[PDB]
Formats: structure tokens, sequence, C-alpha cells
RNA sequence: AAAAUUUUAGGAAUAGUUAAUAAUAAUUUAUAAUUUUGAUUAGAUUGUUUUGUUAAUGCUAUUAGAUGGGUGUGGAAAAAUAAAAAAAA
């Protein structure tokens, strides 16, 4: 019969497309937060390594059959900030939504405007991220952004990231540029073609030691009420990061 | 399971501590998960003494027969000003008294600092309610030197005990961001005369000597005499 | 209504030798002597009620068709509308009608058989037509132009007769495909544009080579009107979001594949002329080219998806504007932590129409021979990857017992 | 994990919870009371047919008069014996392998038995228990540090395989014959 | 779990017997030297069966690339400069181990992933998702962590005492 | 054609499969409308729910929503026992009436 | 079972639990010198 | 999940029914299923060497204390009397 074909272990479950609490809407600031590290990190990679179609000389052109379909996924720079047609533009004003950007702005570029695209049918979301002024970090001659004017070094050139309003995180998530290229910057002074080589000396071996290291302040235990042992309530070392077992630096 | 107490020992079930791993145990309850919380029910049993000797009005009835005198009034605010900061400051209310919402400051608990305990969370964005004593605070969390890389959300904010020390300098205007605080190991190079590492992963502070003698005194070594 | 929707979980109808010269038992009328007792009471009602319910038409000449007009705007008993839900569900009463006979059964055996309500979907027709517009760009209007163009297909009646009969006088003959193909609705649903579809390749019996053939032998689009109704059928709103198809199974799937097929073989010249990048200088054509392009694309993904991922969370499907009754749940209940849903166990697998789909044995010959004619003449079908694993995969479930082949599906695969 | 627990006897986690060593009682009166020393789950089964996993020994809690004075005579031969069993076997495979939980009398009884050391429990109030301070423990390990190595082959031979083959075992495992 | 396979079989059948050919697509790089830009050949190594076309070696690169370099943009394949027939299989061809294809790549076109066949798919469709590896890049009895070994704790008969006859 | 393989534990029907045999006793005529109508009537239901969209479903609905509304939707030992009158007749008549009898079939 | 004494922290509620889990910083230290006896 | 063992002086019909199924949540198909080799309903009774007795493979005992609407919680309902039990320093 078909009562008896399997047992009932594992039932088919519903995807968390449809359930609301599962996916992210890009108008709370959690879009942001998820898409500012993966921003980040590629721009991380393009200043060292060059991506083949990251960068491109105009938006990408597809049939308005094909654009949804296409679209989402892509991530491309160019440099200025033209926004693609048939798109309604909305800045993000929100200092929740913008806080996600702090690190991005200072450490990599200096982020001047975000933008959301909402298209006409409403499916298929812009992220439009402008950055103005030059690349914090050391830009290599054969890195992807050397070839932009405002990024090695008006002075500003903009991301664009299309997705799907709604949709799980994962879709958001991307991993294809977690890519590592060594940053050769504190290797320069030595290179060949560096003529800082002769000013440099090795130490090779440690100095001669006539004091100790300067002792500590006497240790003042603390005066209010703890809430216990954090190892034996799984705290980790500081409510922050490393391992319950190894407790340290928790008011002893 | 992640982060066992002594490896696996199964000597007593006191052995295995007050909870076996830091994520919570069923994956129903995610708020059973392990973090350092507060003493809210003393940090939320306000004094009543303040309020009482002083007439209050309900903010519903806004009636001409309800109305109190203009200096009652004033007491009464003066009142719950005492009121609410009488078990001490919360982080919105030391928020709202500085020049741009206190964005780019640095908040500690009152437990934070004593001890080899050296932490405090750095202010990126905070949202309030119509309530301007309650909200949601994102900033980012700055533990013996080492700083988060994103800006998370505040445990215990609404709970009042929080201590600020408002720097011009770290002031951050609503156009910017509020910059990430650098690491102190990692971003900028280690300097022993700037920060000075209190406790390592492998440090124990010393045994006070008071704690001994109380302890010795506690199990009978010492002659503790009426 | 109450027939159709009737719970039929008990009924157990099958011969019993006791039951000879009596009706059921006592104990066992609700369950196999109701429904057969329900359908016989409505094939009596409608014999008896069908001339008032749907009164007889007469158009006569000019002058008894100004005649009968003027009556009905006089006696407006019934609208269009109503009538029309009431011959659905006559015509669904009727497909779902009682079959199996018995000896005690003292009717005719002739009882036991579907219904002909040609005359009833004349009288709807003629009543569509009186009234200036039956049919209304919203879902709701596309789902009743399709309920109409099933029962004239049904009941062999030629459509048209519920659009005015001035644009039957221009086109002097219409069939039920071309009607369709040329008032079709712009679906908003990858499932209507299969009912649509379904209906186009069922209306043409044999014609298909005039309600979808729009070129000539050397590719210029002829029929315009052909062109603008297949690229209205295949829209952006039902095949726009690249999982269009995820709430479509291996019949729905085969629908699609079937379509793009005859469309295909019905305009060779055109597509394998302008499939080369060449312009033609037409917006219409183009917008034609690219969504004919697409709609070939998603369903040989589906195909795919089927085919590698079988019974997978990813190939599962699930009713349109299904009800997920977790979602109600969670909304209507007391929102203290977020982190609590209520039901969860329940309403995690709990969901309208979702199943898990996986392609079976006709589906799957069918699919490898409609691949097989997606693509070119002198295109190798040994070379084409997905009719091969196609065939591996039938091959596989025979022999290991998880389906069988029947004589369809050997004539299809030889 | 129930509407109304069972106040008279609560644990810590659900049922079956991990096996435990301890000595079952009877209901008897005192004068003929003994125990059983077996392994079970957290929660007592004595709702199913099968009550305990192992049945490790008995233990008589009444000692008896030595029945052997006459044989070969020892120090301390005519004091009174505390006969019990104990299945030395399963109690390590349950102690080692399944890692079972372990009780304070079965423990003190183990104790006696030289399988385990003296329980956390039997403390004398002769001296307290030890005052740990952080500067002397670690003078004492630098005074006292084993080699990285010598801690390795000690830790290696106590929990992975003791029966290390020598040089001559290998020698004359290797075959010497015309290798047929 | 239903694998399709419900008894215990050690040899291998003949229908998951396939005949592959190693072939290996060359791709002209560039590498930044101390100078500048220097080409540079790339060659990817595949394994495309016998009866194959050019399509599905093609199809095979593309799946088998693993780089976000080499497959990134469209291409095809060549012997000798003279385009190979995407229609056309090995055999007519005369391609061997030993012939040296080549990958011209256009720059405007780029390569959209439409690939949906996962990489470990055969006839017996015993696929393990989320496996980037290919089925013949890694080939060993490696040890699994993510389990636990289990030890029988339910006794058969004998509980205790002295076994007698041990009640099996 | 007429023994199963012992080490497979496949029946005379499989090793009839996999030699490409065929042992098919003469069918009368109700066996093969038995065979013959599964297709006949597998085409009524597609053709229905492709022709009458609104009828079909409400009928999915409906039946969806006593599916789930079912006291028994569960899937515990009661649920999952092949014959619960058999099984668990302790309950018929005093508790559960839906089923007069405590047998049905040969066990 | 977990000890709770005098001078732990006072929960001044009328609707639960008069003393709360929170500890003295002694509390602390000591409970630290019976767990090393116990890790023994 | 299976196989064997299963009570009554005055013995007969039983039924949300059997199998197949592209059918989770069966609008279908069938010459269906149970039973005189003892069924169903009704009565009695906690099923599988434990008691008593005898020369006895006889006769005579037995709380293995086990299950759909009360909360869909929980890994698992058994969850509102008790039943000698150590439950996170
Ligand atoms: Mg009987």
């Amino acid at each position: 019969s078909r009562r008896f074909r399997y047992n009932t272990k594992f039932p088919a479950l519903v995807s968390y497309n449809k359930l609301p609490w599962e996916v992210v809407n890009h108008e709370t600031p959690q879009f942001h937060m998820h898409v500012a590290p993966h921003y980040e990190q590629l721009l991380t990679l393009a200043a060292s390594s060059p991506v083949p179609h990251i960068i491109g000389s105009k938006h990408i052109d597809v049939p308005r059959e094909h654009r949804l379909r296409l679209l989402p996924g892509m991530l491309y720079l160019l440099d200025g900030d033209t926004l693609p047609g048939e798109f309604t533009i909305n800045r993000v004003l929100d200092p929740t939504a913008l806080q996600y950007y702090g690190r991005l702005s200072s450490q990599i570029v200096t982020v001047e405007a975000v933008r959301m695209l909402v298209p006409d049918d409403l499916r298929l979301l812009c992220n439009c991220i402008t950055f103005k002024g030059p690349l914090h970090l050391p830009v290599a001659p054969y890195a992807s952004l050397a070839s932009l004017r405002g990024a090695s070094q008006s002075n500003c050139f903009t991301l664009y990231h299309f997705v799907r309003p709604n949709r799980p995180p994962k879709e958001l998530q991307l991993e294809k540029y977690y890519i590592h290229a060594p940053c050769v910057a504190p290797l320069s002074e030595f290179a060949s073609n560096s003529d800082e080589r002769g000013n440099w000396r090795p130490r090779l071996q440690a100095p001669k030691r006539t004091r100790r290291a300067t002792p500590l302040p006497a240790y003042r235990p603390p005066q209010s009420y703890l809430m216990g042992l954090a190892e034996r309530l799984a705290v980790v070392p500081g409510g922050c990061f490393g391992r319950r077992s190894l407790m340290w630096g928790h008011w002893f | 399971r992640a982060d066992p107490l002594n490896g696996g020992s199964s000597m007593t079930l006191g052995s295995k501590g007050s909870k076996l791993s830091p994520e919570p145990h069923r994956r129903r309850m995610p708020w059973t998960a392990a973090k350092e919380y507060v003493p809210g029910v003393v940090l939320n049993a306000r004094d009543k003494m303040v309020l009482d000797g002083v007439q209050l009005l309900d903010i519903e009835s806004i009636d001409r027969a309800s109305q109190l005198d203009p200096l009652e009034v004033l007491r009464a605010v003066v009142a719950t000003r005492e009121y609410n900061i009488s078990t001490g400051k919360n982080i919105f209310q030391l928020a709202s008294q500085a020049t741009y919402n206190g964005r780019g400051q640095r908040f500690y608990r009152k437990e934070w600092q004593e001890g080899t305990y050296d932490k405090y969370v750095t202010l990126s964005a905070i949202d309030f309610d119509r309530d301007g004593n309650k909200g949601t605070a994102y900033g980012y969390i700055t533990f013996h030197g080492e700083t988060t890389t994103r800006p998370v959300q505040v445990d215990f904010a609404d709970v009042p005990g929080w201590y600020m020390d408002f720097v011009e300098e770290r002031a951050v205007p609503f156009t910017g961001i509020v910059p990430p605080p650098p690491s102190i190991g990692t971003d900028v190079p280690v300097d022993p005369h700037s920060y000075r590492l209190k406790a390592y992963p492998y440090y124990d502070a010393p045994n006070p000597p008071e704690f001994v003698e109380r302890l010795l005194k506690d199990r009978g070594v010492l002659p503790d005499t009426p | 209504r109450e027939y159709v929707l009737m719970d039929t979980s008990g009924m157990k109808s099958t011969i019993l030798s006791t039951e000879l010269n009596a009706g059921p038992d006592y104990e066992h009328y609700d369950r196999r002597l109701r429904r057969k007792r329900h359908w016989l009471a409505i094939r009596h009602r409608f014999e008896d009620v069908r001339y008032v319910i749907w009164p007889d038409v007469v158009e006569e000449t000019a002058r008894g068709d100004s005649a009968q007009a003027d009556v009905s705007l006089t006696n407006p008993s019934l609208t269009a509308g109503e009538m029309l839900e009431a011959l659905l569900w006559l015509d669904a009463a009727s497909t779902f009608c009682v079959r199996k006979v018995h000896p005690s059964d003292l009717g005719d055996k002739s009882e036991f058989l579907p219904l002909d309500l040609q005359r009833e979907v004349e009288v709807v027709a003629c009543h569509a037509r009186r009234d200036l517009d039956f049919f209304d760009p919203s879902a709701t209007s596309l789902e009743q132009f399709t309920a109409c163009a099933a029962l004239c297909v049904n009941h062999r009646v030629p459509f048209s007769l519920f659009f005015p009969a001035q644009d039957v006088c221009g086109d002097a003959s219409v069939s039920t495909g071309q009607c369709i193909v040329a008032n079709a609705p712009s679906p908003h649903t990858a499932l209507g544009a299969v009912r649509i579809m379904a209906l186009i390749s069922e209306g043409s019996g044999s014609d298909i080579g005039k309600t979808i053939m729009f070129s000539d032998a050397f590719g210029a689009v002829t029929r315009f009107g052909i062109l603008r109704g297949l690229s209205r059928v295949m829209s952006v709103e039902a095949f726009g979001c690249k999982d269009a198809l995820e709430n479509v199974n291996e019949s729905e799937l085969c629908i699609i594949l079937h379509f793009c097929a005859e469309v295909r073989e019905q305009n060779a010249a055109f597509f394998r002329r302008y499939e080369a990048s060449e312009e033609d200088s037409d917006p219409q054509q183009v917008s034609f080219l690219a969504k004919y392009q697409q709609l070939s694309q998603i369903a040989l993904a589906r195909c795919k998806r089927l085919l590698y991922h079988p019974d997978s969370p990813r190939a599962q499907v699930m009713s349109e504007d299904g009800y997920i009754p977790l979602v109600e749940l969670q909304r209507h209940a007391e929102g203290t932590n977020k982190a609590a849903l209520i039901h969860y166990n329940l309403g995690i697998r709990s969901a309208q129409g979702m199943r898990r789909v996986a392609l079976g044995a006709q589906s799957s010959a069918r699919l490898a021979e409609l691949v097989s004619r997606l693509e070119e003449a002198s295109a190798r079908v040994s070379g084409n990857t997905l009719v091969n694993d196609l065939v591996h995969h039938l091959s596989h479930k025979a022999a290991a017992g998880k389906m069988s082949l029947t004589l369809r599906e050997v004539n299809t695969l030889l | 994990a129930r509407a109304v627990i069972k106040r008279r006897s609560p644990q810590l986690w659900g049922a079956p919870g991990a096996p435990i060593i301890r000595m079952r009682g009877h209901h008897v009166v005192w004068k003929f009371q003994s125990y059983d020393l077996v392994v079970e789950h957290t929660h007592k089964r004595r709702n199913s047919d099968i009550r305990l996993l192992h049945y490790l020994g008995k233990h008589c809690p009444h000692p008896q008069k030595s029945l052997w004075s006459p044989d070969t005579p020892v120090a301390q031969d005519r004091h009174l014996f505390m006969l019990t069993t104990v299945d030395i076997d399963a109690f390590k495979y349950w102690f080692g392998v399944k890692r079972c939980r372990l009780s304070m009398k079965p423990w003190a009884l183990l104790a006696k038995a030289g399988l385990l050391p003296p329980s956390l429990t039997q403390n004398s109030k002769i001296m307290p228990k030890p005052l740990f301070d952080k500067e002397s423990l670690m003078r004492y390990y630098l005074a006292n540090r084993k080699d990285e190595d010598v801690m390795a082959r000690e830790k290696y031979l106590n929990y992975e395989n003791s029966m290390v083959k020598t040089e001559e075992e290998r020698a004359a495992e290797r075959p010497v014959a015309p290798y047929l | 779990h239903d694998t399709d396979r419900h008894y215990w079989r050690a040899v291998t059948d003949d229908p998951r017997v396939q005949h592959l050919i190693p072939l290996r697509i060359r791709f002209k790089i560039f590498t930044w030297v101390t100078s500048g830009w220097e080409q540079r050949m790339q060659v990817v190594q595949i394994m495309a069966p016998k009866d194959s076309t050019i399509a599905q070696v093609k199809d095979l690169v593309i799946v088998e690339n693993q780089s976000p370099y080499l497959c990134v943009s469209s291409f095809h394949l060549a012997i000798d400069g003279k385009e190979l027939d995407p229609q056309k299989t090995l055999g007519e061809y005369g391609i061997t181990e030993q012939s040296q294809i080549d990958a011209i790549e256009q720059n405007d076109h780029l390569l959209h992933r439409d690939d949906e066949r996962p990489r470990d798919w055969t006839v017996d469709e015993i696929t393990a998702e989320d496996v980037k590896r290919s089925p013949y890049k890694e080939m060993e009895m490696q040890p699994l962590q993510n389990l636990a070994p289990r030890y029988e704790a339910r006794p058969k008969g004998y509980f205790g005492r002295t076994y007698y006859s041990g009640m099996k | 054609g007429l023994n199963g393989c012992v080490e497979t534990g496949r029946s005379r029907s499989e090793v009839a499969r996999d030699l490409g045999l065929s042992y098919t006793r003469p069918l009368h005529e109700n066996e093969k409308k038995q065979l013959s109508h599964q297709a006949v009537y597998y085409e009524r239901l597609a053709k229905f729910k492709m022709e009458q969209p609104e009828a079909a479903r409400a009928m999915e609905r409906e039946r969806f929503v006593r599916k789930f509304s079912g006291m028994f939707v569960k899937m515990d030992i009661r649920s999952g026992a092949p014959d619960f009158p058999s099984t668990y007749r302790r309950l018929l008549g005093t508790k559960v009436v839906r089923w007069a009898s405590k047998r049905h079939g040969p066990n | 079972r977990q000890i709770r004494p005098y001078y732990n922290l006072p929960s001044k509620s009328e609707h639960g639990r008069k003393m709360t889990g929170f500890l003295t910083p002694y509390r602390h230290w000591m409970w630290k010198q019976n767990e090393l006896w116990r890790n023994v």
C-alpha cells in the first residue's frame, strides 16, 4: 500500500523562504549588517589580486526578460556614482544601518553614499555603495583596483550588488571572493627593486638583559557582588571570546 | 560538547559545572545560551522613599480637577528624576545628556574594571523608544585590547549601573560613521607605556591576604576567638 | 459542490454478493450507497431543471436576435457569472461521477456515465457574448477564461462564442486554439501559463500547424496575432524570478517542454534564422525570442533539478498561494519571545499541497523525448548529455524495481 | 520535564539518564539487610522488566567472625570479616569504555577493594583541605618539570597500547627462513 | 537513506564501469613578473569519456576548473588553431592524451554558471551534496571525525553472577 | 525465473526481471482492467486539475485543512502501529467506537 | 546542591525568592580554592 | 517490524472493511477481506517453566504492576495518591 512505502522519519519541511522570521528585509539594518563584511573582504581581495570580472566599462546590459533571472548575485564596480535606470532610489540615512559600514569606511575606503534601488516590479534590489578617496590599504600594480582612477590614485567609485528582496541571508552571502592573497608591503623594504636594502641590519642575537619586567601593580580584589564562577557557568573568559575551561581575566 | 569543563570528567555531577556547554543545550531554547548576566532584581528595585511624600499625576488623566500646584509639579518632577536613577544611571540616561548622543564614547559596567576584568563598549548607534530610558544600543566591544569587527547589541543596556567618561575627541557627528576602536595588539603596535595587559590567558591573580586569613579562620586553622 | 467536496474516506464501493436483491446493508448505507444515490439524484435533478437553469437560446434572424436580447434584458434571472459557476460545478460532478455498476443496480447501466453539456455551454457562451466584457485581465478572470476554454474543448463546442461575433466575421472561422492564443490574457503565474499552454495544445487535435505557426518557409513573421499571443503567454511576471518552476511537477514540466517543442517545430525556420545573433529590427520579435529562450532555459533547469536532486528540499513543489498554518499561528499569538514559535513540529511539516517530487517512468520517457525534440534536427542525441542521463535514470530505476515501463514508454523510447 | 514532578526522588536530567553504579538495597529489616552493587540508569527503570544493565556484586554490611582462623595465621587474622563480591572485568568495562557514573558508597567499597583511590567524601578531621598558591605551585613546577618526550611516552603507555614490541620481538617476528 | 541497495556486494558491477581518457586543457594566462605581464600556460586535467563530444568536454572543463580565473569567461576549444566542432566526438577528431587542446576565450562574453548537474553524478545516482572535490581527485578510506564509536550496552541473556547457560 | 537469489534476497520476480524473462499467468478481464485503469484515472485527475482551477484548489485546500486539523497528526507509536484496532483492542468500545471489530485480516 | 550563604546578595522582592545567586568576591575566591582541591 | 502458544455446558456470521495505486491528504480499479481448522459481539481473566501436591510431561496458583481530546511542550507523555529514592560547591 501507500502507507508502508516509507516510515514517517524526516518529513518534507517548508523552506525558509516562506517563513517570515527566517528571511531578511532590506529596510532593516540586518541586511547591511550581512552585506558589509562581504563588501570589505571583496575590496581587500581586489586591492591585492586581479579579479577577472569585478570591474566593468559600463553597467551589465541584458534584455529585460532575462534581467530578473540573471542580475541577482551580480556584483561589480564602476567609476563615478551613476545609477541604473528603472530603479527607484532610496538613500540610507539610518545610523543603525550605516554603523555596519564603519569599519569598511575607516580601514578600507571612506564610504560616501549608501543607496538601495528598488525596481518597478519590486523583485530585484540593487545596493550601491559609493566610496570617496583613495584606498587606505596599499594597492599592488597588478591588483584589479589599480585600474580605477578613484581607487588607486572626482575620486569616487561605486560598487553595485544585485540581490532579491525577501530571501534568507544565504542568498546575500558571497563566498567566491573569500580568497586570501598576501600583502607584500612589509616585505617591500628588502626587495631587490627597493633602494632600502642596505639600511636595515639583522639582529641575530637577543640583547643581554640586566633587569626583569616591571612588576604589575598590586592586585585589588573586586568589591561588587559577582555572578559566580564563570567557568562553572560556561561563560567564555569575558563573555566575549576564548574557552570556558581556560578561564582568564574575569575578576581574578 | 564544544567547551567542556576539565575535559570529560564525570567524577561527580558538580564537576561538570553549572552548565555543560556555552551554546544552548536544546535547539528550541536559544535563550539558554551562556552569557554574563546582571542582578536585575536589585538594579530594578528602585527606592520608593523618594516617591513617598510627593504627589503624583497619572499620564492618562489631563482633567482640570486632577491638576496640582506648579510647585508640587516641580517637586514631583525632581522626585521622579531621583527615583529613576536611585539604583544607578542607565546607558540611555547617560547618552541623552551627551553631545552627539554619546556616539564614539566608552561605556562600562561597575564590575567590568575591578579585578582582572577590563572591558568596555564603544558606542556606535542608539535607537530610543518613546520611553527614552529604554531602547536598543549597538556598539563595539573591547576586551583586554581586542576589539570586535562589527557593532553588536549591548546586553542588559536598559538595566542601570553604567558609567561613561565623555571625551570630546571621541565624539562622532551623526553625519559620519563611528570608527571601530583599533585593536591594541593587532591594529596599532603593542606599547607597554600606553596600555598594559592586566591578565594574560594563563594569568591567575595572587591570593589576597584578607581572603586567605578568612578562609583559614573558617576552616579552623588560625585560632579565631570571640 | 457538496458532492464534489464530499469526504470519501471510508467509501469502499465494491461488488458484494449478498446484496443482489437489496441495496447495501443498513450499517453500510453511508459507506457504499450514499455517494451513488447522491450522484443519481444529481443526474435526475439536472435532467429536470436544465432547461430552467440554462434556458434555450434562439438567435433566429437579426430581428429574432434583437427580440431575444430584449427578452433577456427584461428577464435577466441569472447572470453569466453564476450560470458559469453552476456549469463548472456540474462539469466537475460529471467528470467525478460514479463509474462502477453493480448487479443490484436496478437502473440502466448507461446512467453511470458523464453528462453531455453542449447546450448549456452554448447558452452560457450566448450570455457571455451578450454581456459587454465577460473576461478581465485579473487572475480570477484568467481562471474563468481557462475554465470556459476547458468547457468548450471538453464538449466540442467551438470557441469564440463567448466573444463578440464581429471578430469571427473578420477571421471567417477561428479554431479553439486560435481563439485561445488570440484572446488569452497574460498570466501572472507559471501554473496559469501551463494551463493556458495545455489548452492551446488540446484545442487543435491535429491542426497544431495552424494555431502556433506564425512563420513562413524563410523565417518571416507572417501572423503577428499569434506572435503577440505567445509573447503574452510566456510573460515575465510568470517566468521571471528564475524560480518560476519551483512549484512545477513532472506533468506540468512535460506540458511546458511539449509546448516549447511544438513552437520550435512549427517555426523551425524562424528560430534557426534568428538564433544566430541576427537582429530582427522588431522589438516584438526580439521580446518573443528572449521570452522563448528564458522559458526553454528555465524548463531545462527544472528538468535537471528534478533528475539530479530527487525528493530533495530543492526539488519540492507546493500549491500556488498555498496556506501555511504556521505563519498564521505565529501571527495570531502572544509574541512575548520571538524564538518561542508555537506548534513548531506540526507546522514545519504542515503545508498545502507540499510534497516531494521525482521523475517517474512516463514522465522521464516523455521528458527525454521532448528534450531530444528541443534540439536541432542534426543535433546528436547521443551527444546530448541530459537525454543520456534520463535514459540511464530510467534503466537504473527499472533495474532497482522502483518503477516499471509500460508499452507507451517502450514506444516512446524505441 | 513533568507537570507535577516526583518531589521525593528527583534527578538532574531526563530518563533514562547516564549509567550509574550504586548499591541497590532490599526492603527487609536491618537484621537481614544486604546491598547489590549494580549499574543502572540515572532514573530507576522499575517500570519495565529490565531494571539493571549489569550485576557487579553483592555486599554484606554485617561483619562475620573469621571462619578461617585455624588456617595459616597472619596479622589481624581474627578480626571480623565483611564479605563482598565484585566483578572486575565488567566494572572496568563500564568504568572505562562506557564511562558510567559512580555513587559514594560503591566508591568507598572499591577503595577498600583497591580498584579506586579513597573517595572524595572519605575525609578526616585531622587535617583541613589544602590551600593553593599560584606562585608556589609555579615554583614547584619549574623546579620539577618533566621532559616532553618522557611525559609523552608515559601517557602513551598509560592510555594507548602498553603492549609495545621491542627490537627483539620485531626481529623474531620478521621471517628469516626462505620466504614462501 | 534509500540508496537503491539493500544487500551487500563487494564486487563492482558492470554498469558502474566507465571508459575514461585523461585529457588536458591549456589556457593562456598572464602573471605579473617584476617587469610586467608575461604569458604562461595553465593546464587543467579532466577525465573525459571516450564517446564524449567537444561540447561535453567543454562542460567537463567548466565543471572541473575549480578556480575563478580559468573558466570565468566564455571560451572554445581548438587544436593547432583549427576550431573543434562542438557537435563532433573525440573519435572523429582522433583526440588522445597526447593531443594538445588549447582554449581561446572571449573577454566580452562572461560564462554564467548554468551548471546544475553535480560533479559526483553517476548512473548509481549516489551523489554526496556539499562536496566540491571531484570523484577522481580524492580516493581513500579517510577516517570519519563527525560520528563516535558505539559499544553494546544492553546485554543479551547474561547480566552477572554465574553464567550458567547464558540464556541465548 | 522460478527461484529466488539467496545471496541478495531477490525474489523470483526480481530474478526474472534481471534475466529479462516473463512469468505472467494469463490475466482475466478484471485483472486487465485493474492493471489498465490506473493510467486512465491519472489522466482524468490531471485533466481535471488543469481544466478547473478553482474547484481543484478548493478541494485541495479542504483536504489539507482536514488533514492538518486531524486529532492524530503526530506520528507516535499509536499512529505508527500498522493495525490500530487489533493492537489497541483494549480501547475499542469503552473509549473508541470507530471500529466495531478488533480483527479485519489474517493476523 | 548549590549553597546559598546568608551574606549573598539579598533580593528585596516580595514576589519571589529572598536571596540571589550573586556572591561576594570572597565567596568566588573561596569557591575556586575548593574547585582546585576537587580537581586533584 | 515478524513466527508459535490464547478462556466460556446448551457454537454463527463479522465489517469506516482486503489488495493494487503516478493517489503524502486514494472522487479510481478488483470475481476484495474475516470465519465451523471455531471468527465478530458478550462473559471471565494482567500473557510465557516462579505456588501447592504427587511415583508422575498430571492436577492447582501468580499485582512481570505495561497506551489516542488535560497543556503539541519535550530527545522520548507516562505528566496532577503514595511506594524507601541524592537531584548540577
Ligand atoms: Mg478463540
